[PDB]
């Protein structure tokens, strides 16, 4: 029976100057003033940064400022800094304390279209019994693209796995690895094995694919 | 007013987790104290809190297995979590909660937001034992122009890995991703780096993986296949 926390959107894409809206709304009534807010950059804790629903602590700076009652409120920065790019997470205090999921400002840039490489497994690790397949996305904005796997035109599902880098803080683009794992066994029994790039800086799904065994 | 804490780091499934908050610049009888828990790449879950005479609140969903408790001798304050599974992977907070308050007609604990906040600590929860890794590499295929290859860095534990290029002289173009859990417990990771395609023939690229946790230090040349 806790009080869940939604906090839209997502992620904000903004620039240095540029105002940051993030909404939080409650599953049920927020008593009184219960609600807070919270900044975070990585490797860092998170820092107060908003309580009673508009009050600063002492050092938060005025271009941070809350609004809101009962299940709607909202965290607002007047003009952007650029250590303003963090995560800022929504908290109440009228029950039993709960957090808002995160929402992230990142540096907003031109669209920039993902540089994709497919390596296929090495000789030597396929000897020890497993085939490592990976696709790399190199250098593209924004970070939302999607990677698929077909295997001689099968879509793949529930045997791959992905990783990327946090915003480059010269380019601001994201980079991205999608790795598809199979047994030896599995492996040898296909040919065509093909990474799908879907990103809106292509006009088209970009496919990079080899056939095993070939050069 | 500064939090400093301190516990256990790896543990296996179904050890209890054990960690302790020390509060320095003030007395614990004024505040309520929280633990709150950040799975990584996740957000943030509180825990539960305790005050100076041992009262305490609790996550609903953790409640039988937090246990709680105050040195109000030496102003810190503990938690413990029994039967640990993987799930509980996290950096763990120690923060103050709430003020203590006696108004006219009413006296309690309000405002339960949470400053300041302790460093973090990082407990890992696993059965695996520690593994270095396997390295093998990415070989560049084959106008163009520009060329990628990596090392591929699998099947180690526990975190973390270093990866340089050419003992840190090549840097310009490489990107070494986060590594992820794999399903069998080990994590895996990979670094790229990409270079100009006329290159790939007079130009020497060579990995360097180093696994302190298993004393371990590979370097693998990455060429054409």
């Amino acid at each position: 029976h806790e009080i869940v926390l939604t906090q839209s959107p997502g992620t904000l894409s903004l620039s240095p100057g540029e105002r940051a809206t993030v909404s939080c709304r409650a599953s049920q009534s927020v008593s009184a003033s219960n609600l807070a807010w919270y900044q975070q950059k990585p490797g860092q804790a998170p820092r107060l940064l908003i309580y009673g629903v508009s009050s600063r602590p002492t050092g938060i700076p005025d271009r941070f400022s809350g609004s809101g009652s009962g299940t709607d409120f909202t965290l607002t920065v007047s003009r952007l800094e650029p250590e303003d790019f963090a995560v800022y997470y929504c908290q109440q205090y009228g029950s039993s304390p709960t957090f808002g999921q995160g929402t992230k400002v990142e540096i907003k840039r031109t669209v920039a279209a993902p540089s994709v490489f497919i390596f296929p497994p090495s000789d030597e690790q396929l000897k020890s019994g497993t085939a490592s397949v990976v696709c790399l996305l190199n250098n593209f904005y924004p970070r939302e693209a999607k990677v698929q796997w077909k295997v001689d035109n099968a879509l793949q599902s529930g045997n791959s796995q992905e990783s990327v880098t946090e915003q480059d803080s010269k380019d601001s683009t994201y980079s991205l690895s999608s790795t598809l794992t199979l047994s030896k066994a599995d492996y040898e029994k296909h040919k065509v094995y093909a990474c799908e790039v879907t990103h809106q800086g292509l006009s088209s799904p970009v496919t990079k694919s080899f056939n095993r065994g070939e050069c | 007013v500064q939090l400093q804490q301190w516990g256990a780091g790896l543990l296996k499934p179904s050890e209890t987790l054990s960690l302790t908050c020390a509060v320095y610049g003030g007395s614990l009888s004024g505040n309520f104290w929280s633990w709150i828990r950040q799975p990584p790449g996740k957000g943030l879950e509180w825990i539960g809190e305790i005050n100076h005479s041992g009262e305490t609140n609790h996550n609903p969903s953790l409640k039988r297995r937090v246990t709680l408790s105050v040195d109000t001798s030496k102003n810190q304050f503990s938690l413990k979590l029994s039967s640990v599974t993987a799930a509980d992977t996290a950096v763990y907070y120690c923060a103050r909660g709430g003020p203590k308050v006696y108004y006219e007609y009413w006296s309690g604990y309000v405002n339960n937001c949470f400053d300041p906040w302790g460093q973090g600590t990082l407990v890992t929860v696993s059965s695996a034992s520690t593994k270095g890794p396997s390295v093998f590499p990415l070989a560049p295929s084959s106008s163009g122009g520009t060329a990628a290859l990596g090392c591929l860095v699998k099947d180690y534990f526990p975190e973390p890995v270093t990866v340089s290029w050419n003992s840190g002289a090549l840097t310009s173009g490489v990107h070494t991703f986060p590594a992820v859990l794999q399903s069998s417990g080990l994590y895996s990771l990979s670094s790229v780096v990409t270079v100009p395609s006329s290159s790939l023939g007079t130009q020497t690229y060579i990995c360097n993986v180093n696994h302190k946790p298993s004393n371990t230090k590979v370097d693998k040349r990455v060429e054409p296949k």
